[PDB]
């Protein structure tokens, strides 16, 4: 099981992901705890904007590591 | 003053965080976003 | 004397806003004579 | 070209809430600039 | 081609005497022949 | 049309204090748009 | 209208110094609209 | 107010990892906005 | 008083010292420069 | 820690080999990092 850090603005969230979550699965997971809803979420890791319908670990997202969330619409 | 990497540091500095390395591509990018973040990342994800 | 540096603190607060298309934000933003304001007004139906 | 000839009249006129450039620009015309008199039929027609 | 664009000028100085009527001041514009000295006369008797 | 036909005339007048357009019109139609006819008209009714 | 039919002459007579028009329209009425004719008798009555 | 003084960290973090040409690391470090992890990538293709 | 050279660079000052390299207002500039690293202030010392 | 007991064994050299000026000797053995043939160096030019 993997743990990210998210950032916005000057802000940080953790939470917790399985590895072989989806994208869709991990962004419901932030929602569930920083308001922010998933129709919103745009998330960038390592130059990419992480897609709905992608394991997270297809980007391969280690243990300790900063997503980043713009919000959007 | 006057001066790219002075004037948009904090903007390159979140660019790069995010993994966006390329300087040229950044500062055209913000350039046309006014400074933005927001606006630069999303030029930067299409051209 | 050049789009971008003139309405440099003007397209920044527009692409903060989601407005992300340039053509678009300098055209409105030229018609409301730099004014943020009246640019989204424009650019909300425009 | 008529943004950059009305540009700080423009501004005036928006920074007072009228945002209708094609509007603007027919009154500035025929106030042959005057921000004051732009204003005016502005407020009637 | 047009009279904002030929009168604009005397327009201006007419407005910024107060005299916000564009029917009338064209009016009285075309009978002074430009004269802004004449059009103003006309415009304080009708 | 007089406004448009004694142009050049009607200003030359105005520039020289003679502001009434029916006066004007009529000195220059029976001046035949002399100028310099019309004003010695004006000068005497 | 008088005016309007010797308009081309009455201009020639005032371009000549000949402002007075009922003397013009009655001197070109009986010159049949010659300004020839007129001149020579605006110069003898 | 000073470069050596300004991106001493990471000038540190650089020299570790051998990468030793001060200019060149400045260079890199203006550009990345004093993020190593970007100035490392601009040494890694002399885009500076 | 946070801080002061010689006191801030006491340990690496110490070994460039200890290789031979005894010129203090050298080795301070060359260490500024690799933010601390001996290992990058050598590099630095062995060329100018 | 206190410069006398932290340049102890130093001090006794350099004093051995005639540099008897304290302030001298710690700012050169300070300069130095505490080495003995590093601050002769420093002593023998300034």
């Amino acid at each position: 099981s993997l743990n990210i850090h998210i950032k916005s603005g000057q802000d940080k969230w953790e939470v917790n992901v399985a590895p072989e979550s989806t994208v869709l699965q991990f962004k419901e997971a932030i929602n569930k705890a920083n308001g922010i809803p998933v129709a919103n979420q745009r998330l960038i890791y390592s130059g990419k904007i992480l897609k709905d319908d992608q394991t997270v670990e297809s980007y391969h997202i280690q243990d300790g590591h900063s997503v980043h969330l713009v919000k959007s619409q | 003053i006057l001066d790219p990497e002075e004037r948009y540091e904090h903007q390159l500095r979140q660019l790069n965080d995010m993994g966006f390395f390329d300087f040229d591509r950044n500062v055209a990018a913000l350039r046309r976003s006014g400074g933005s973040v927001q606006g630069a990342l999303d030029s930067l994800l299409n051209g």
